[PDB]
């Protein structure tokens, strides 16, 4: 399967955005983190479905599936909500119709840092000009490198998607080095993702215990990410 | 638990 | 200045070895915490004066240099522990009169899940057969991109210390795609160090607050204001 | 965030 074939098969494996509606009136506390759970439980089955699509994925372990879908769901659905706001600076994309100002992160105690990361790190990648098919290796390289026989498998099936990225830069036409420098920068913000992914995750937990908000089922599962 | 609906979703849909 | 002479100038602000002076008492669950916070505390002094003599950054504001090393330092302690590390499978080298076994690790609740990330991190740039230099540049790497007149003189510096890994690995004379293979792979991996990192913290903060541990105070300073 | 600590050490050698 080569580069293209598998960028080819990253692009139709996409999901198409979920939609949902920003309620009535201004955000309360309360309506902003229903809104901001239902999106996320619904693309979370979404997110199932695009994983099996990426090949190899399906030849791991169900374990290892398992264990990479509870490590990097918050990084994936973060790394899709950059993308979907990169033309819009100041604003944060979560849905067609649920479009938040940072300002409206006030009304969430704690939200308003994970939103400053998420729009620093959507500057980043709007400064780089990240490309469409960048983003769909880099999505992918997210829920593989999560690692957070199979092992050997997840390893070729990592350098599988490395290779394409390196593939897709390649063809942008600039210099070799400058290939090897924006391979750099691209990958130097995952780190940068991870961490929000976490901040969201230690702060969704804290609106369940609030009781702030409901939490169960799928979103739940993913959460306390341990049905294995 | 430990076998309900992620593992649904990977392994019935 | 060369790639070359930043990675020397690099190496010349290595911070010198530590030791906790004697590792004695077969290790319980108080003594180890002791020992790993003493030494975290020393190291974070070392750490201040590394920092400093990486070029560029005390020419930093005085606010942007103290928010990255607040930012980084677990990750920076941790990288070191997986550079010492590297050459003892199963081994946590935190230093030569610190040297704990998994099984040791099992005596502090919440610390097995911990080692086993260092270890199974270390494994990885094992396998990669990470080399000192590359060390050096992934080292500064993480403390100059840890960021979540002087907001440009990071970017450059970041970018100097970048063009240092990518060269270094040109040296290693591998192939042009396996070159941009290497650099994917060790940057890939500043995620699980920030992963590690995080949930460190948070089992130290823990720590701090039954008071399980000495104060160490500037270790205390370091975790104090990191999470606010 | 300040105070002294982490400040003074980077002030001084
Ligand atoms: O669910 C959450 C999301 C989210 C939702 C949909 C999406 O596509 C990307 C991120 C963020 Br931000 C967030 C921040 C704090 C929370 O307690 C929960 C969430
Ligand atoms: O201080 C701590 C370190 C450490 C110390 C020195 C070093 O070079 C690298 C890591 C770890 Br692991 C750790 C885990 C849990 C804690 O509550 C405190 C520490």
């Amino acid at each position: 399967l080569s580069p293209e074939q598998l960028v080819l098969t990253l692009l139709e494996a996409e999901p198409p955005h979920v939609l949902i509606s920003r309620p009535s009136a201004p955000f309360t506390e309360a309506s902003m983190m229903m809104s901001l759970t239902k999106l996320a439980d619904k693309e979370l089955v979404h997110m199932i479905s695009w994983a099996k699509k990426i090949p190899g994925f399906v030849e791991l372990s169900l374990f290892d599936q398992v264990r990479l879908l509870e490590s990097c769901w918050m990084e994936v659905l973060m790394m899709g909500l950059m993308w979907r706001s990169i033309d819009h600076p100041g604003k944060l994309i979560f849905a067609p119709d649920l479009v938040l100002d940072r300002d409206e992160g006030k009304c969430v105690e704690g939200i308003l840092e994970i939103f400053d990361m998420l729009l620093a790190t959507t500057s980043r990648f709007r400064e780089l000009k990240l490309q469409h098919k960048e983003y769909l290796c880099v999505k992918a390289m997210i829920l593989l490198n999560s690692a957070m026989d199979s092992s050997r498998k997840l390893a070729h099936l990592l350098n599988a998607v490395t290779d394409a990225l390196v593939w897709v830069i390649a063809k942008s036409g600039i210099s070799s080095q400058q290939q090897s420098m924006r391979l750099a920068n691209l990958l130097m913000l995952l780190s940068h993702v991870r961490h929000a992914s976490n901040k969201g995750m230690e702060h969704l937990l804290n609106m369940k215990c609030k009781n702030v908000v409901p939490v169960y089922d799928l979103l739940l599962e993913m959460l306390n990410a341990h049905v294995l | 638990s430990g076998s309900h609906k992620l593992v649904q979703l990977l392994t019935t849909t």
